[PDB]
């Protein structure tokens, strides 16, 4: 083999393997001997002396019905050094565009075809034992890259990057694309010149010792490639089955809710968060967690989804990218990516897990950002967004909202459920209305609490609660003022707690009593939440 | 062939392994384009996958007319070559040039493309120019020479800087030049007009000795002005209830920062349960209270000096009408440095844009002030930040910044 080798160290301040053969299968060990000597005639291993080249650990398995060659390299994995890391990301299909003929091809021996730096194949040594005495203890060297290697992914996929190098410079208008041991290329040529050109490159891998699939390319679309089903003109995800039980464990969760999310990506609709609720208790994997009536929907709502197939098209550059969205449920939201209306790029969903207070424009600004990264990761541009919500309605939520959030270009879609803000309180205090001076107390050990109010009109109440927290009677506190309040009311508090729920204008939370006060603050036609400090005298609550 | 300089790492410390973000189409295309012209240059050349580390590598517009220009997140490596070029090489810094009146910034990072860099060292300016889609793996350059947006490379063109403005600080003694990575800060007392021509000296004296100074003649910095802001009350004709009530809790807050406040009196004319649209006059020992707590509130705080060995830090708040307002400090409540920054009326501005001009703006005055940037808290999701802040990024550096997740209860207390 030709090619050239990349210089490997090992990590600083470290030395070779030097791990034992403790295991002594004389069976075994007549099978390592043919197959050692069989690799040693192709040089893909050598024998070596006994000045001592490290040892590594090896043992025999069967899966033909050969058995084969496995050496446990972590010693010197954890000893060599770091490489550049082959990337997890793989492509996503809605970003491939669409070519006439695709041809995949697969290296037969991939890191036995590339060699190893000659200084560095001392620490792959590996011992032969045998049973006899007068060992005879075979040694052997590794002059490829071995297999469980840290380093031979990457010294691979380089080394298959610098071969293909002379032929895409040959050959511009094929496209070839690089995952593993795989090479996926495509071409706008009429087939009988695209299968001239795959065995062309073919002969061209041949000459730098890489196998190619034989029978021409033996690779008939569909493909089936990471999960994905892989059309000459349409994409999909691999199908899915989602099981039937009595029982379900920590486990079955997991796979059902890692199989429901797969789906998402072209498959509009599905919803994972009463599944996921199930998941909130993260117990062990074993145990067995008890279905909701609220996930039972969510799985016959998902199944009657994923019921009749559904698929997406490829990009096409010369078209607009375009992603809508809509709000579904609780918070949950399902985005669909699209160059034409009948037919979709992609789908997905945002979900606003984190937090216990949020507003519906929020999380659509959120969703915009997901999937304005999305975009850029798959087609390195941004989409032109399609968005249930009026310009006012975002306008006046971005000018007055404390962060920073940028607004894309986006057209208004009058799609139900739109969005909008139910209520927004008041900058300035309401002349002709009652004054609420609210307070709310309650004691840790107790849990026992109370809270009331105090009006300038005299009025007042007091109601106990139980099993409350200081943070659930100052809400408490702020929900009385608005249930014995007319429609304009003004409201005193000295809790920067109820002051901070209230004023981040929220439309839903997981607390009942927030939802209450959200009915009423929506019900009523004006409302002016202000704060005091505590102790100060001045509110004059004392309870 | 001048010998390189060589750099070694603080023991312990390994390269730098950040992540490539994701970039559009048309960044890509402009950072392969600057790159090829790069490596035929020599400045930087390829890399096979022995070499693990990766440095971050943006795209910016500086001259913003077909002018794409790289920029690279040097962050990581600056702080794992800190005892380089923090103490084994040490760029002191001037404190007389907040006092001078008009300040310009000069772009000389292009004396650096000639200096070569350590062949040892070469390994861990590494960066990737990202594929779309993962379709290839990425690009892998590392730096043959010294990389701009590096600490250590104005530490070692130190030298070769100091002797090239020499004549020029002979000439002008009361001008104060201090180089902060690849920009030089210049300031001066004299008129803006006999200030410009003088810049316009030392950008033709500089030229004359082979150093590129961008002439797209960045207007003049001027930090006479600058001072930690007074905090201010409510003046009215009239007041209400509710005018009183926060104006006593302002001013409970600001007794964190300035003690000696005393609102009591203003406690006492707000006792009884009223309507918070009632006009309560203001009685005289109140108003007493309101001058004594006027007058305190514009003396400067007490026991607020910098620390050398603390960060800066840095809030911005939003306080709408496209204005901003900032705070640098290093304690809580012991604030180094307040302002406010208002964009100039312009239809295309945009929040996020005017953070990023904000962010630039306050490191620009922290780096004049103290000679090292603060770490903002951004008023921003982290992702959108991330995603659209090289937009308007118009400087060389490159802040350390974290995101707030808890809002400001009261806005109006820094305004
Ligand atoms: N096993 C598998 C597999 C094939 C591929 C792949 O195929 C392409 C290669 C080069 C250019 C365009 C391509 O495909 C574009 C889309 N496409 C895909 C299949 C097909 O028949 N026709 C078609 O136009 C790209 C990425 C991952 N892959 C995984």
């Amino acid at each position: 083999s030709p090619i050239e080798t990349v210089p490997v160290k090992l990590k600083p301040g470290m030395d070779g393997p030097k791990v034992k053969q403790w295991p002594l299968t004389e069976e075994k060990i007549k099978a390592l001997v043919e197959i050692c000597t069989e690799m040693e005639k192709e040089g893909k291993i050598s024998k070596i002396g006994p000045e001592n080249p490290y040892n590594t650990p090896v043992f025999a398995i069967k899966k033909s019905t050969k058995w084969r060659k496995l050496v446990d390299f972590r010693e010197l994995n954890k000893r060599t050094q770091d490489f550049w890391e082959v990337q997890l990301g793989i492509p996503h299909p809605a970003g491939l565009k669409k070519k006439k003929s695709v041809t995949v091809l697969d290296v037969g021996d991939a890191y036995f075809s590339v060699p190893l730096d000659e200084d560095f194949r001392k620490y792959t040594a590996f011992t032969i034992p045998s049973i006899n005495n007068e060992t005879p203890g075979i040694r052997y060297q590794y002059n490829v890259l071995p297999q469980g290697w840290k380093g031979s992914p990457a010294i691979f996929q380089s080394s298959m990057t610098k071969i293909l190098e002379p032929f895409a410079a040959q050959n511009p208008d094929i496209v070839i694309c690089q995952y593993m041991d795989d090479l996926y290329v495509g071409s706008d040529l009429e087939i009988g010149q695209h299968r001239t050109k795959i065995e062309e490159l073919r002969q061209h891998l041949l000459r730098w010792g890489l196998t190619t699939p034989d029978k021409k390319h033996q690779k008939e679309p569909p493909f089936l490639w990471m999960g994905y089903e892989l059309h000459p003109d349409k994409w999909t995800v691999q199908p899915i089955v989602l099981p039937e039980k009595d029982s379900w464990t920590v486990n079955d969760i997991q796979k059902l809710v890692g199989k429901l999310n797969w789906a998402s990506q072209i498959y509009p609709g599905i919803k994972v968060r009463q599944l996921s609720k199930l998941l909130r208790g993260t117990k062990a994997l074993t145990e067995v967690i008890p279905l909701t009536e609220e996930a039972e929907l969510e799985l016959a709502e998902n199944r009657e989804i994923l019921k009749e197939p559904v698929h997406g098209v490829y990009y096409d550059p010369s078209k607009d990218l375009i992603a809508e969205i809509q709000k579904q449920g609780q918070g949950q939201w399902t985005y669909q990516i699209y160059q034409e209306p009948f037919k979709n790029l992609k789908t997905g969903k945002y979900a606003r897990m984190r937090g216990a207070h949020t507003n519906d424009v929020k999380q659509l600004t959120e969703a915009v950002q997901k999937i304005t990264t999305e975009s850029i990761v798959i087609w390195g541009k941004t989409p032109k967004f399609k968005l249930p919500i009026q310009k006012e309605t975002w306008e006046t939520w971005w000018t007055e909202y404390w962060q920073a959030t940028w607004i894309p270009e986006w057209e208004f879609v009058n799609t139900p459920p739109l969005v909008k803000l139910w209520y927004q309180l008041e900058k300035e205090p309401i002349v002709g209305a009652e004054t609420f001076y609210v307070d709310g107390a309650a004691n840790r050990e107790t849990k026992l609490g109370k809270a009331g109010y105090v009006t300038n009109k005299g009025r007042q109440k007091v109601v106990p609660l139980t099993n409350t927290t200081n943070q659930k009677t100052e809400l408490q506190a702020i929900y009385l003022a608005l249930q014995d309040s007319g429609l304009e009311v003004n409201i005193v508090t000295d809790s920067q707690y109820a002051l901070g729920i209230i004023q981040a204008q929220p439309d839903k939370s997981e607390s009942e009593l927030v939802n209450q006060i959200i009915e009423q603050l929506i019900k009523k036609e004006k409302v002016y939440l202000a704060w005091v400090p505590a102790h100060k005298g001045i509110g004059g609550n004392e309870q | 062939p001048i010998e390189t300089v060589p750099v070694k790492l603080k023991p312990g410390m390994d390269g730098p392994k950040v992540k490539q973000w994701p970039l559009t189409e048309e960044k890509i295309k402009a950072l392969v384009e600057i790159c090829t012209e790069m490596e035929k240059e020599g400045k930087i050349s390829k890399i096979g996958p022995e070499n693990p580390y990766n440095t971050p590598v943006f795209a910016i517009k500086k001259k913003d007319s077909t002018k794409w220009r790289k920029l690279v997140d040097f962050r990581e490596l600056n702080k794992r070559t800190q005892d380089f070029w923090e103490v084994q090489l040490g760029i002191p810094h001037p404190a007389g040039l907040k006092k001078k009146k008009s300040v310009t910034v000069l772009d000389v990072g292009d004396a650096y493309f000639s200096v070569p860099l350590d062949e040892d060292f070469r390994k861990y300016t590494a960066f990737t120019i990202p594929s779309i889609n993962n379709e290839t793996p990425g690009i892998r350059y590392q730096y043959n020479v010294l990389p701009q947006g590096w600490k250590g490379s104005p530490a070692i063109f130190q030298s070769s800087m100091t002797k090239i403005l020499e004549p020029f600080k002979k000439q002008n003694p009361d001008i104060v030049i201090y180089q902060y990575m690849d920009d030089l800060y210049v300031g001066s007392d004299l008129e803006i007009g006999q200030h410009r021509t003088k810049i316009e000296e030392l950008r033709q004296h500089l030229l004359r000795w082979g150093l590129t100074t961008p002439d797209k003649k960045g207007y003049e910095l001027h930090p006479d002005k600058w001072t930690v802001q007074p905090i201010v009350l409510p003046e009215k004709d009239s007041w209400t209830v509710n005018d009183i009530q926060k104006l006593v809790g302002k001013l409970n807050w600001a007794s964190q920062i300035y003690p000696g406040i005393k609102v009591r009196q203003l406690s006492k004319l707000l006792r009884g349960t009223k309507a918070l649209t009632e006009v309560i006059p203001l009685t005289e020992e109140a108003e007493l209270e309101l001058a004594e707590n006027r007058e305190i509130l514009k003396e400067p705080v007490h026991g607020v000096y910098y620390d050398p060995s603390k960060d800066l830090i840095a809030e911005i708040q939003k306080q709408g009408q496209g204005q901003w307002t900032y705070q640098i400090y290093q304690e809580p409540f012991k604030n180094l440095k307040t302002g406010k920054y208002a964009r100039m009326r312009g239809a295309h501005t945009n929040d996020v844009k005017q953070l990023t001009e904000a962010v630039q703006k306050i490191t620009t005055e922290s780096i004049v002030i103290w000679g090292k940037t603060p770490k903002f808290k951004l008023p921003i999701q982290k992702e959108t930040w991330e995603t659209w802040w090289t937009e308007y990024w118009q400087a060389t550096w490159i802040p350390e910044w974290e995101f707030v997740n808890t809002p400001p209860l009261v806005k109006l207390w820094y305004q």
